């Protein structure tokens, strides 16, 4: 049988918070440090030079993997 | 229930309606509206207006009630049904009704009787030509002696009010003339003797026609502010009007033709001694000039602002403006502060007398502006309303108390009556069917038992150990001595302070302006509280061993935690939160 009408409390607080980060935010990218390329130097069948820029060359780097390459103050 | 300008009725409709007594006409409607018994009241053509309205308002509300149930053998809010009649509770529901209405009327009327004997304006006249002895006897001992700290200013008011009629005579209305039969049946006591100790001489009559007519009081209004300035060292400057006073030659003429003109039928002082009150209203020898002195004070009132026509007597007969100026600063400052102090070092003093004096000028400045925009801001319940505002001085106006007392009991009675609307009606059955689906549950769907409530918190602060200690053992007995009772009270008083903040913080929260400001005031009581444990614990302890005392006792309990440095919330437990963050949920205002 019913005696009453009532108005339903409820206690929504959500006084604490857990939040726990997703796998991929630590998952690993390929950063690069970055300098103007000066010029490049390609050669496989034939040489060929590209010069962008004429100064003296702080750095350089060498790469083999399909052409020879070689970044000119990159 | 009532504010300014509001009617109020003083008649019961509702008896003879409910035996069937209905008017029609207009001529039945004035013919229930007067009162047999000796009393008359008048009314204004506005009140009888609105009054007529609410009569047949009134009618058609029984009747359409009653056609209703004769149809059935109220009407329910919206989404409502009726129980069923002879259901208990719907029994009780209409008692609560019947039982709240009968309340609700009865301050009704209540409040009109208030405004009826307080004069407002739409009760224009009071007559009394029907009384006998009993009647005015009693009206004088209610009305008049009841209300008066002073008893010879009774007397001085009937005279003053004799006068006034006799002056005025021309310009009242034909309802007045009964009261002229009293005014010259007046009798006086010979000049200097068996009536010289039952009434008032005639020389003081005259002092009192040099007054209205050097006054030009034409009202019970003007009438009073003069009664209460004349006898005062300063009547001159006091009662100096705005259109100028007489010069005292040609009223002092006046009165001798007066005077003259009135034995031929048959600067004076202020008077002296009449004869002790009781004599006017017990011997028939002064029965007319009684008559006058109800006469004068049920009619003869007026709104106007008598300070308008003595605009220096406002500020003795109520209040003075603050705005108004009847040392330096600086040594005023300089008194307070003591001469344990360094005086003022004199750069702050100059600039401190530079204030004084821009304040000054600014008070001189607004004084006018502010009274003005002051009245026209109450002209315009609205944030400006109350008892009494009015524009015009009523000398007899209500305390403002009994109008509440009134307000109050009608309040309970509308919260009653608003109660029996859920005993009556009823919801949908499938509704309540529906909503006995979400079970109430312990734990998260009932309100917490720890809610904020003054006894809550007092008992939390009473629960400490060593408040607890000094409120039973600590503290010299309550009883016992005189130190012990005040120690006791200012104890009491303190955690009380204390508690009332805490719980203040406790219902406001959640909004952050009114919790920081809350928050102060808890911080003045805590301190309030630990200074006054702080110094009784020293006390005891300092006070002049045996196993089990006071003091080994007290020492057992330990370090005494200041309750301004207890971080406590909402609910007046301890917080669960980092002190860090507690701290800044609580800092002061800005």
């Amino acid at each position: 049988m019913f005696l009453i009408h009532f108005v339903h409390y409820k206690t929504i607080l959500q006084k604490y918070t857990f939040k726990f980060k997703h796998i991929f935010l630590s998952i690993d990218k390929y950063n690069s440090l970055f300098f103007n390329i000066s010029g490049i130097l390609i050669w496989l069948n034939i040489i060929h030079i590209n010069i962008i820029l004429i100064k003296y060359s702080f750095f350089i780097l060498i790469n083999n993997f399909e052409y020879l390459i070689i970044l000119i103050s990159t | 229930i009532t504010s300014r300008g509001q009617f109020n009725p003083i008649h019961n409709f509702s008896y003879a309606m409910e035996r069937g007594v209905r008017a029609r006409d207009v001529k039945a409607f004035e013919k229930l509206i007067t009162n047999p018994g000796p009393l008359r009241v008048a009314y204004t053509p506005d009140y009888l207006d609105w009054l007529h309205r609410c009569y047949k308002a009134k009618g058609t509300y029984m009747d359409a009630r009653a056609v209703a149930e004769k149809k059935f053998n109220g009407a329910p809010p919206p989404g409502m049904f009726l129980r069923p009649a002879h259901s208990f509770r719907r029994l009780a529901g209409e008692l609560k009704r019947r039982r709240a209405q009968s309340i609700l009327d009865e301050v009704a009327r209540a409040q009109g009787m208030l405004d009826l004997f307080e004069r407002q304006p739409h009760f224009p006249a009071i007559h009394i030509d029907r009384c006998s002895r009993f009647h005015l006897v009693e009206l004088f001992k209610e009305m008049v002696l009841e209300r008066s700290l002073d008893s010879n200013m009774i007397w001085e008011k009937a005279l003053l009010y004799r006068a006034i009629l006799s002056e005025r005579k021309p310009s009242y209305p034909t309802s007045f003339h009964y009261i002229f039969t009293a005014v010259e049946d007046t009798v006086f006591a010979p000049t200097i003797h068996p009536l010289a100790a039952k009434c008032p001489t005639l020389e003081a009559y005259y002092y009192y026609v040099y007054l209205v007519k050097k006054y030009y009081i034409d009202n019970a209004v003007e009438a009073h502010v003069v009664l209460r300035c004349h006898r005062e060292p300063n009547a001159a400057d006091l009662l100096f009007s705005n259109p100028p006073p007489k010069d005292d030659t040609e009223i002092m003429k006046a009165v001798e033709l007066l005077r003259n003109a009135d034995i031929q039928r048959g600067p004076p002082v202020l008077p002296g001694a009449y004869p002790p009150i009781d004599m006017l209203w017990r011997c028939e020898e002064n029965l007319p000039l009684l008559k006058v002195l109800l006469f004068g004070e049920f009619n003869l009132i007026v709104s106007e602002n008598p300070f308008v026509k003595f605009p220096s007597a406002h500020g003795f007969l109520t209040r003075p403006y603050s705005t108004d100026s009847s040392m330096s600063l600086a040594n005023v400052m300089a008194e307070k502060r003591g001469h344990l102090l360094p005086s003022l070092p004199r750069n702050t003093a100059t600039s401190i007398d530079a204030r004084a004096q821009d304040i000054r000028r600014l008070q001189q400045k607004h004084h006018r502006d502010d009274i003005v925009s002051f009245q026209k801001l109450l002209r315009t319940p609205s944030a400006f309303s109350s008892y009494s505002d009015w524009s015009y001085f009523n000398p007899r106006a209500v305390r403002a108390e009994e109008r509440d007392r009134l307000t109050r009991k009608a309040v309970e009675a509308l919260k009653l009556y608003d109660s029996a609307t859920n005993d009556i009606y009823r919801h949908s059955f499938e509704d309540v069917q529906a909503c006995h689906t979400q079970r109430v549950t312990e734990r998260d769907r009932t309100m917490p038992p720890y809610l904020p409530t003054l006894p809550h918190f007092v008992a939390i602060i009473k629960k400490d150990p060593h408040i607890s200690f000094l409120l039973h053992i600590g503290l010299p007995d309550r009883n016992s001595s005189e130190e012990g009772s005040a120690k006791h009270k200012e104890l009491e008083k303190r955690i009380y302070y204390l508690a009332r903040a805490l719980y203040h913080t406790a219902l406001e929260y959640h909004n952050e302006t009114v919790r920081r400001v809350n928050r102060q005031k808890v911080n003045v009581a805590a301190s309030l509280l630990d200074n006054f444990v702080e110094q009784e614990w020293t006390t005891i302890l300092r006070d002049k061993d045996t196993q089990n005392d006071k003091k080994q006792l007290a020492r057992r309990l330990g370090r005494y935690m200041l309750f301004a440095n207890r971080s406590l919330d909402d609910t007046g437990f301890p917080t669960d939160a980092r002190a860090d963050d507690y701290t800044r949920w609580m800092a002061p205002p800005s």
